[PDB]
RNA sequence: UAAGGGCAGACGGUGGAUGCCUAGGCUCUCGGAGGCGAAGAAGGACGUGAUAAGCUGCGAAAAGCUGCGGGAAUCGGCACAUACGAAUUGAUCCGCAGAUAUCCGAAUGGGGCAACCCGUCAGGCCCCUGACACAUGAAUUCAUGAGCGAACGCGGGGAACUGAAACAUCUCAUUACCCGUAGGAGAAGAAAACAAAAGUGAUUCCCUCAGUAGUGGCGAGCGAACGGGGAU
RNA sequence: UACCGUGAGGGAAAGGUGAAAAGAACCUCGAAAGAGGAGUGCAAUAGACCCUGAACCCGUCUGCCUACAAGCGGUAGGAGCGCCAGGUGUGACUGCGUGCCUUUUGCAUAAUGAACCUACGAGUUACUGUUUGUGGCAAGGUUAAUUGUUA
RNA sequence: UGAGGGUAGGGGUGAAAGGCUAAUCAAACUUGGAGAUAGCUCGUACUCCCCGAAAUGCAUUUAGGUGCAGCCUGUUGGAU
RNA sequence: AUAGUAUAUCGGUAGGGGAGCAUUCCAGCGACGUAGAAGGGAAAAGGGCGACUUUUUCUGGAGUUUCUGGAAAAGCAAAUGUAGGUAUAAGUAACGAUAAAGGGGGCGAGAACCCCCCUCGCCGAAAGACCAAGGUUUCCUGAUCAACGCUAAUCGGAUCAGGGUUAGUCGGGGCCUAAGGAUAAGCCGAAUGGCGAUUCCGAUGGAAGAACCGGUUAAUAUUCCGGUACUGAUAC
């Protein structure tokens, strides 16, 4: 079990790019790290295979992103409950997507 | 036969004294301008003395 | 010169190889201390 | 913390004013290439390319690229075409690199150890 | 003056010390368990991928096949890149039970230089190829065994260096080592026993008795039991 | 394991970029190896043999001294010169001075020993006594195996 | 002279040299007893302070070893 | 050291005694650190005396430490001591048979050495050709010149990739037995085991089953193709 998974909205809780939201693009489950779309940008300097300097994501250790609350804006913790288990945002005790 | 003791930095840096790379004795073609050995042709130009040595393609 | 070493495929499965080494009682011993140490060489048979 | 940051910065802005050109892990042996550096130091560039052109020792073509390259940074660095009778090199030094170990037999089954040396070379030029 | 040299400093080269760190060791405690194998083991050979040296897993059903329980979005090992696919009709992954499981090896149809060669017999295909059986020994066709593997147990054999400031009795030592063979432990065990007119009653192990009584080229050394206190 | 041995058998060395590969597009000199830039990055003197980065050993530069001078290379004096207010580098000239270890009656000894540096390297523990410093109890002192409670 | 066999360590083999038995032989090699024993040689690492010898006698399968005495040192009690 | 400041004393090997420093870790009371810890370079200052300590600055980029007590893998200059690294002799010995080379073209950044051609020289009962043992891809071709090649190298028995070995008769094996080996029935023997047939295994030998010449590939050839033969089974 991972508090976040592909599709899901999570906000960045540490680091430079701290404060801001994105939606989950893949996850390395091996590394704990995923990949949030339009955060961590970098320049990779690519051979032409026609090259140049091109942006891409780079992955963010899971445990800095928290998933963001359903009603509020604001990024939460979460739990599972059996009402399967599903996810629901302790701040408020919705159920999660 | 065998050294008694190994010599000072000192002694072997007196002995090399007179290791030294031989300088060429160069000089300017006065057709090409370019420097050549003295008493040869010109690799450049192909010339000696004034007159044309080694016609090159 | 003639040295110590001369090949003979024969000869070497014969004395070291490993029906030998099964045919009596001390090569199985042989056999056992080599096996408890890991070898991946057992006998001479491994290598061809 | 920002100190290596601030360090760094200061020897970069003095890297802007000096013109060099190096060569590293020659495979060639840094004594024998030392006569050669003694050879052109503190010498006008335009006449150290034919001596080192002209030159009897086999080190000297190695060289002779290297400071071709130095000049080509000189006028990088300074947004101008070199005159002539200009520059001259005003530093050069050679330094040991790493050794390759070999052997080589020897009578009665001994084995001695050969040593295939490199070195290092690096030109500075000034107006 | 400096061909050269000396000393000091500045900046570098080489080399990989030191500091910090850990992925692996070392010594133990507590609990369990103490085997695997003719229904073919331990250990190997050869194979197995879209791609494939080597490891890992697997066995011509070959990084794997089928159910049951778990779990929920990623997955096709280490391990990348490229390529094609799987999966909310629940993939991958975990637990349990099944299927398949080439050749050698106790190796057991006969041979053999391990991983090979050659058969008899019954079936079915077509010079060949499938799929069965076929060792020996101890019991009554049937049942059994063999081989491998930590230490601990019990048996059969059994050194020397060394100590005695030499050395032969003696010591090292009923040790090292070799061989046979059990079990989760084994061996011992229920008085033809100790004791001393006072008594205790199977065996085993711990603390004492005690470096004592003895033994001994009475040298170097070796060394109890009774009785008492415990575990059970 | 590699490697060594006919065989039984013997038997190594070798860890660390970075938070993240963001592992350096592109230009200049070069035939290209190598570098100078640019860019990424807190940092590239973190650039792949990559944390830190010592010694022996090796260079370049600057300051002072050195081509009439002779011994374990220092030590005690002492001008001049060069740097930064009396500190620091050097050292003209002078006095004195036959390394160190070990073994010996006695070693400059022509007795032993070492190329140099970094790392490694040699009176320890158990038991039984005895003397002693310090304590507890005292005509008494002390428990051993083991047992109970708790954790 | 080729191929394949056989003899194995106080054993083998030897037209005999103590020769040869895997570059090893008046007793091979490997592992173990095992860190054998060595009255012998070499080596033994931080600091300062106080004191400070002996190279003699006796005995010894003893003579370059050791036991006792003599000579040093700590603590303690006496004066000598 | 004695007396409580005074008197005396303070060269030392073997050796006896006293008092301390540093190192690793632990307990307790406490401190320091990205506003920069440990380590490394430089400088200055301290200590009855010393083993050592403190401060400043550069590097470095995450740990460190006072005091009191406790426990040791608790300190190197030498053992023909060990590992790793780097020196000296020294740009010295040497570059492995005195069969030998010269020129012109070529590819190429680069040629004494590589390719082609002309000349010269050496072997020729071999230094040529075919097998066995042993090796195991070294064979051919393209790319490459870091390492290897005692020089350089555009070359190589080097690195990487691709390719290449074709049998009714050849050589083996299938059959037979020798030395020797393993056994059966038996014999011997603390154990482990030692012996023991006309049996089996085991070629270096014996087979009543039989092929030779030529040509083609970059690399195979009694094997592929051509020609001309031979030998077993099997069905009509
Ligand atoms: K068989
Ligand atoms: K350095
Ligand atoms: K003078
Ligand atoms: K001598
Ligand atoms: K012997
Ligand atoms: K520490
Ligand atoms: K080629
Ligand atoms: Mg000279
Ligand atoms: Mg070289
Ligand atoms: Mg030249
Ligand atoms: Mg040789
Ligand atoms: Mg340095
Ligand atoms: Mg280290
Ligand atoms: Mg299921
Ligand atoms: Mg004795
Ligand atoms: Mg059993
Ligand atoms: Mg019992
Ligand atoms: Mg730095
Ligand atoms: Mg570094
Ligand atoms: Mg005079
Ligand atoms: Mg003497
Ligand atoms: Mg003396
Ligand atoms: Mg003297
Ligand atoms: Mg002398
Ligand atoms: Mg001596
Ligand atoms: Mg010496
Ligand atoms: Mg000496
Ligand atoms: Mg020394
Ligand atoms: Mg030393
Ligand atoms: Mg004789
Ligand atoms: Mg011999
Ligand atoms: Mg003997
Ligand atoms: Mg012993
Ligand atoms: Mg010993
Ligand atoms: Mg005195
Ligand atoms: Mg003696
Ligand atoms: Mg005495
Ligand atoms: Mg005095
Ligand atoms: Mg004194
Ligand atoms: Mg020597
Ligand atoms: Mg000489
Ligand atoms: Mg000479
Ligand atoms: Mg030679
Ligand atoms: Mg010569
Ligand atoms: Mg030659
Ligand atoms: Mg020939
Ligand atoms: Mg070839
Ligand atoms: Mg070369
Ligand atoms: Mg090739
Ligand atoms: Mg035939
Ligand atoms: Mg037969
Ligand atoms: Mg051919
Ligand atoms: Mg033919
Ligand atoms: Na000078
Ligand atoms: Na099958
Ligand atoms: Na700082
Ligand atoms: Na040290
Ligand atoms: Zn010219």
């Amino acid at each position: 079990k991972l508090h976040i998974k592909k599709g899901d909205t999570v906000m960045v809780i540490s680091g430079e790019d701290k404060g801001h939201s994105g939606r989950v693009l893949e996850v390395l489950v091996k590394e704990q790290r995923a990949i949030v779309e339009g955060l961590n940008m970098i320049k990779k300097h690519a051979k032409p295979s026609q090259g140049g300097i091109i942006s891409k994501e780079a992955p963010i250790h899971i445990s800095n992103l928290n998933v963001v609350d359903p009603k509020t804006g604001k990024a939460t913790r979460i739990g599972r409950r059996l009402n399967k288990l599903v996810r629901y945002a302790k701040k408020s005790g919705e159920e999660i997507k | 036969a065998h050294p008694k003791r190994r010599q000072s930095k000192t002694r072997t840096a007196k002995r090399r004294t007179h290791d030294k790379a031989v300088m060429p004795t160069l000089a300017k073609c006065p057709n090409c301008g370019a420097w050549h050995i003295y008493h040869t042709v010109c690799g450049d130009c192909g010339y000696y003395r004034g007159k044309l040595a080694i016609e090159k393609e | 010169m003639k040295r110590t070493y001369q090949p003979s495929n024969r000869k070497r499965l014969n004395k070291h190889g490993f029906r030998s080494r099964m045919a009596t009682a001390n090569g199985r011993r042989v056999l056992a201390a080599r096996r408890a140490k890991g070898r991946a060489k057992l006998t001479v048979s491994d290598e061809f | 913390g920002a100190r290596k940051h601030n360090s760094a910065e200061a020897r970069k802005e003095a890297l802007k004013q000096m013109y060099f050109a190096k060569l590293r892990n020659v495979p060639t042996s840094p004594r024998k290439m030392r006569l050669v550096a003694d050879m052109i130091r503190g010498m006008e560039v335009n006449r150290a390319l034919g001596v080192l052109k002209f030159s009897n020792k086999e080190a000297s073509a190695r060289v002779e690229k290297l400071l071709r390259s130095a000049v080509a940074n000189w006028e990088e660095k300074n947004e101008r075409k070199a005159e002539e009778g200009e520059l001259f090199v005003s530093r050069i030094c050679v330094d040991g690199a790493s050794t390759l170990k070999r052997l080589r037999p020897a009578p009665q089954g001994r084995g001695y150890r050969i040593r295939k040396r490199s070195n290092h070379v690096t030109i500075y030029v000034d107006t």
